[PDB]
RNA sequence: AGCGCCGGCCAACUCCGUGCCAGCAGCCGCGGUAAUACGGAGGGCGCGAGCGUUACCCGGAUUCACUGGGCGUAAAGGGC
RNA sequence: UGAAACUCAAAGGAAUUGACGGGGGCCCGCACAAGCGGUGGAGCAUGUGGUUUAAUUCGAAGCAACGCGAAGAACCUUACCAGGCCUUGACAUGCUAGGGAACCCGGGUGAAAGCCUGGGGUGCCCCGCGAGGGGAGCCCUAGCACAGGUGCUGCAUGGCCGUCGUCAGCUCGUGCCGUGAGGUGUUGGGUUAAGUCCCGCAACGAGCGCAACCCCCGCCGUUAGUUGCCAGCGGUUCGGCCGGGCACUCUAACGGGACUGCCCGCGAAAGCGGGAGGAAGGAGGGGACGACGUCUGGUCAGCAUGGCCCUUACGGCCUGGGCGACACACGUGCUACAAUGCCCACUACAAAGCGAUGCCACCCGGCAACGGGGAGCUAAUCGCAAAAAGGUGGGCCCAGUUCGGAUUGGGGUCUGCAACCCGACCCCAUGAAGCCGGAAUCGCUAGUAAUCGCGGAUCAGCCAUGCCGCGGUGAAUACG
RNA sequence: CGCGGGGUGGAGCAGCCUGGUAGCUCGUCGGGCUCAUAACCCGAAGGUCGUCGGUUCAAAUCCGGCCCCCGCAACCA
RNA sequence: AUGUAA
């Protein structure tokens, strides 16, 4: 079989010297080459870095696409040699220098997880109803339970959330927890609308009917809930309570403001006859300022999801499975399984990997 | 959906068996496959001429094939010639007295298998379905039938939509035991798939 | 995996065991019947066909 | 020698590609895999130094009805 | 008093045919009611959903999917998975190039498939004593065209089937009514299992259905008398055993018989009620038989077949594994929970079928499965075959038990190349749940339900408690 | 460290003061009725009693410390 | 009480 688990890695090469652009890159490898020998290339070290650490980026790149091409065909000739000698030890070392560039083959095909910060962060999937109706509802559970039995594949954590059960049958709604390694890699190349088209159980006459429904998905970050202030950006204003009180108001400083330098913020407090018990509350009160807005930054993003995903309408697909002539269509890049009901049981491997591109 | 064979229907009452003769649990198998083979050969062969009925008989070691057609020329040649070239074919399968006679078919235009072999040729030839079952019907009906039928199932014209086309005339009782109706079936193979043809005829009540 | 299959059924086996009833008209490897070689479906057919010699219809 | 068109209105039909996508559209409506309705091709129809489109006017509109319409239930008898 | 922007390709009026109504009237079907026995609870068998898995191949989805395609999955089957393999192929036809090719026999390697090989030897048919060239069915390696696919679409299809529904209906021809869709006939009154028939009628006829003609069971007759049967005599070693006879019973063909035919009563008739005769009476009991159409119903995995897809592979061979997994969930069944019962000994009465490495009488060995002898039988003669309930006698005495046989240990028999996964059977021991089952729910109106056994197809064997048949015993209840 | 009332299954709440049993409604899981869902019917699962420290043979319960929570109070200059 | 969307 190893005659065959070098032929399959001679199908990851080429993948790998298409998307990455096998001749975009030796050529541009060749003029940051024309740039640096000169002596006279230091004449702003800003420039040189940019151009000195991109060359070591792309013989990161070229050169190990040329260590492959010809480091396989010095096998292909090293396992034949061995068979018809006897000589058993010329197929130990055929396969050991093999398990090698299988190795710089693997590392070097991280350049489609290595795109995207932090991705390795146990991510959550949510899937949720909408278009179709009923049909629909039962369209997310079919594709909610599909991700499940993916994840059981590869070796993650199922922790569901949140549901929501639909009215009449399936699912409004579902989060999953699918803590793993590379977990958000790669269920990335998941977000989207999943287009289903086929004869709805839930048609009184029994209808080809087409139901959509999403799947986002968002890494994991943590709480990010409170954040530190130093008094050396708070500027805190004493003066005199104002209103009744008595001479004991007159010439008493009680009332304080508490102006936050940088975010510009102020707040102020007279309630109490003290000026620390009202300094205590403009404290309080404080927080709950910066609080708020460091609130309305998170809301504030989490509206650009909102404005940036939608929206389980028609014309919005990344993938049509259509059940009723068996093809699963990813109309993103785009392959064209025909087992549709080995793809709902969790065969997104066909579709995940070639999609990362 | 229902409507059971009205031959297999009337074995031994109004309608004759094909195939007859006798064998016992030891032979039955292998006599009846070659047979079928007998009905293969010339099912092909004999379509030119007309085919319409296969009589077959059997005694011990030799078998006598009688063949119904309306064109007995087609079937036997050229002054007996090919009569005699294919009792030789098909007595080098078979390997026993294989006598190939030829009877008339009086009327073949009252004989169903016949009516029907016609229509589905006619449909292999692109003409109009429904006018060719007005048409097959009339001159069965014309040649004396006390009733006739014909239905055409499939993409009739080469529609998307499969439907079912059908006429008739005179009596035709599928229920009736004692009134003798000859069926017959034709497969017609076209650019767009296959078309199934039904016929009955009403010969009488006897 | 048929028409090997029609074909293999045929052929001699390892052991006597490996021999199998395939209905000789259609090649039906189920509900054979050893006394007609033909699967259900084709003693049905052949029956109301006629061509199955004193064969008929059951009615009692 | 070019321009429009070839589902019906309305004259001119088949092959491939696409697969409710790309797109067409004056109205009815086409496209979710075998589309004479989208794109191309072949073929055809209509005009020809032009051919289409857009805007506007009259016509069809007898749909403001003098020629030449209506009002029980369709729009419409005033509460008396 | 009374706009517009915007927006829609309609909004509407009447009437037609259906479908529906928590509208009406009149009807029918184990639909309910009236009863009997169950399912749901237990244990197990089987199918399915899920989940599991390298694969647990696929289809079936309310009724009408779920002991269904599967009327026989250890390998085969097998369509799935893993690995070892094959490229003109396991199979069809037609070539081109170089060769003998037949056909039979072995070696090594290997889990096999295969791979690498060593041999005998085409007798064919044209010239000749002949060397010998020449025929070609047939093989080897190549190169071809091709084959091959249980790969997709049952929403492109044929065929076949399920279904409403054995329901009483669906239409046509001519005529008449309406601008028209359409209506009339087909409605109405009576009757029937029925659009069955009677009467009436702008209808008059006609076709597909209904009924009948077909098959089994009922009574009887004719023909026929062994391989079947003995009423009578003989012999009878008691076995129709032998003679002898064909009456019987029987067997299997052919006919007869039932048609509301007859009497009484109601009625216009059709028909309805009662009585006789009769084996049988109002359609005698059961079967076959399924209208135009419906469910864009089922099946491309029986087969056929358009289109689409795979060609060192989505083809093909093999070995092994899987289809038999198991936290669970549902359907269908088997065995039960006991005394109208269980067990033991003895002892009666069936039918329909099957039978040549088939059934296997009788004998011997073994507790037994079975093994070893060995008669008979192309089957009314021989065998499977004991029918079981029942009957007689005895034991048990209400106890999770002489109930109940699940589970498990051990020891074997047989089939088969091979019973680890994964066969059935026998024996010893083990002796679980289960004390009559929640909500809910099924079948059956007479030889029916209940209960009791027997046979067959498939098949080496068998996971059959399934299915298709067969007879034995034999109820309850139907006001409506 | 103002006074006094609380924190109990998924939600909302009883049970404390008289120490040994945690109960009610909804929800949830399984089964039914339905062509299907809701409603309805049968059956089930479910709680460190906010914590930390121990009193008592024994703490949801009694007594302190901390953590949040609701209500009141914060007056005279 | 309800049953969207070819
Ligand atoms: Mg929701
Ligand atoms: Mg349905
Ligand atoms: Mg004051
Ligand atoms: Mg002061
Ligand atoms: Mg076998
Ligand atoms: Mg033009
Ligand atoms: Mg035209
Ligand atoms: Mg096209
Ligand atoms: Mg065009
Ligand atoms: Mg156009
Ligand atoms: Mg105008
Ligand atoms: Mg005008
Ligand atoms: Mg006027
Ligand atoms: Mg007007
Ligand atoms: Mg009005
Ligand atoms: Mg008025
Ligand atoms: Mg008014
Ligand atoms: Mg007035
Ligand atoms: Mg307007
Ligand atoms: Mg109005
Ligand atoms: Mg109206
Ligand atoms: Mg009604
Ligand atoms: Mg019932
Ligand atoms: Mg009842
Ligand atoms: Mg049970
Ligand atoms: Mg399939
Ligand atoms: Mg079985
Ligand atoms: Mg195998
Ligand atoms: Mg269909
Ligand atoms: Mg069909
Ligand atoms: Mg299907
Ligand atoms: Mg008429
Ligand atoms: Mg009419
Ligand atoms: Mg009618
Ligand atoms: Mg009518
Ligand atoms: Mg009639
Ligand atoms: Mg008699
Ligand atoms: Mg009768
Ligand atoms: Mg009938
Ligand atoms: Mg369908
Ligand atoms: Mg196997
Ligand atoms: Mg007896
Ligand atoms: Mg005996
Ligand atoms: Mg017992
Ligand atoms: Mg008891
Ligand atoms: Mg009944
Ligand atoms: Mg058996
Ligand atoms: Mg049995
Ligand atoms: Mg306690
Ligand atoms: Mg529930
Ligand atoms: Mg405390
Ligand atoms: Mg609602
Ligand atoms: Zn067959």
């Amino acid at each position: 079989p190893v005659n065959n688990r070098i032929q399959d890695l001679t199908e990851r090469s080429d993948v790998l010297r298409g998307y990455l652009d096998y001749d975009a890159k030796k050529e541009r490898l060749e003029e940051v080459n024309a740039e640096l020998e000169q002596p006279d290339v230091w004449n702003e070290p800003e420039r040189a870095q940019a151009l000195g650490k991109e060359r070591s980026s792309l013989e990161a790149v070229v050169d190990t696409l040329d260590q492959m091409k010809q480091g396989l065909e010095d096998v292909s000739g090293l396992l034949e040699l061995a068979v018809e000698a006897d000589d058993e030890e010329t197929f130990n070392e055929a396969v050991a220098e093999l398990d090698a560039l299988e190795e710089k083959l693997a590392q070097l095909e991280f350049r489609r997880m290595f795109s995207g910060e932090y991705d390795s962060a146990d991510c959550y999937l949510d899937i949720q109803a909408g278009s179709g109706g009923t049909e629909a509802q039962d369209w997310a559970s079919m594709l909610e339970r599909m991700y499940l039995r993916w994840a059981e594949s590869r070796g993650f954590k199922t922790e569901i959330i949140e549901e929501s059960e639909g009215e009449v049958a399936g699912i409004k709604s579902v989060t999953i927890k699918i803590s793993g390694d590379y977990a958000y890699g790669w269920l990335r190349t998941e977000t989207g609308v999943h287009r289903l088209v086929r004869k709805s159980p839930f048609d009184s006459g029994g209808r080809r009917h087409t139901s959509f429904s999403s799947a986002f998905v968002y890494p994991e970050v943590d709480d990010d809930i409170d954040i530190e202030i130093n008094p050396a950006d708070l500027r805190i204003d004493v003066y005199r309570t104002s209103g009744a009180g008595g001479q004991h108001v007159n010439r008493t400083e009680s009332a304080v403001r508490i102006t936050h330098i940088p975010t510009g913020i102020v707040t102020q407090c007279q309630n109490d006859r003290s000026q620390h018990k009202n300094k205590d509350q403009a404290m309080k009160q404080m927080k709950a300022k910066l609080y708020e807005v460091e609130m309305q930054k998170k809301n504030a993003e989490k509206q650009a999801m909102e404005d940036n995903k939608s929206d389980i309408g028609w014309g919005s697909q990344i993938r049509s499975y259509v059940l009723d002539d068996s093809r699963i269509k990813d109309l993103r890049t785009g392959v064209e399984t025909r087992n549709t009901q080995a793809v709902l049981d969790g065969s997104l491997d066909q579709f995940i990997e070639a999609s990362l591109k | 959906g229902n409507k059971i064979h009205p031959i297999g229907f009337r074995l031994g009452i109004t309608r004759d068996w094909e195939s007859r003769w006798y064998a016992g649990k030891k032979q039955y198998r292998h006599l009846l496959l070659e047979d079928q083979r007998i009905r293969g050969l010339l099912e092909k062969e004999l379509y030119s001429a007309g085919l319409a009925r296969v009589d077959i008989e059997r005694a011990a070691d030799n078998v006598a094939v009688t063949v119904h057609v309306a064109k007995p020329g087609v079937v036997i040649g050229r002054g007996g010639e090919r009569i005699r070239v294919l009792r030789e074919e098909l007595a080098k399968l078979t390997g026993k007295n294989v006598a190939l006679n030829v009877q008339e078919v009086q009327n073949p235009n009252l004989s169903a298998p016949l009516v029907a072999q016609r229509v589905a040729e006619q449909i292999e030839r692109r003409f109009a379905v429904r006018r060719a079952i007005k048409q097959a019907v009339q001159r069965v009906m014309e040649s004396g039938a006390k009733g006739a039928k014909v239905i055409v199932s499939g993409r009739i014209g080469g529609a998307e939509q499969a439907r079912t086309e059908w006429a008739a005339q005179g009596r035709v009782p599928l229920h009736t035991l004692r009134a003798n109706i000859d069926y017959g079936f034709a497969l017609a193979r076209t650019t767009y798939g296959v078309l199934g043809v039904k016929a009955y005829i009403f010969l009488g009540e006897v | 995996a048929r028409k090997a299959l029609i074909e293999k059924a045929k052929r001699t086996p390892k052991f006597k065991v490996r021999a199998y009833t395939r209905c000789v008209r259609c090649g039906r490897a189920r509900s054979v019947y050893r006394f007609f070689g033909l699967c259900r479906i084709c003693l049905r057919e052949l029956a109301h066909k006629g061509q199955l010699p004193g064969v008929r219809k059951a009615s009692w």
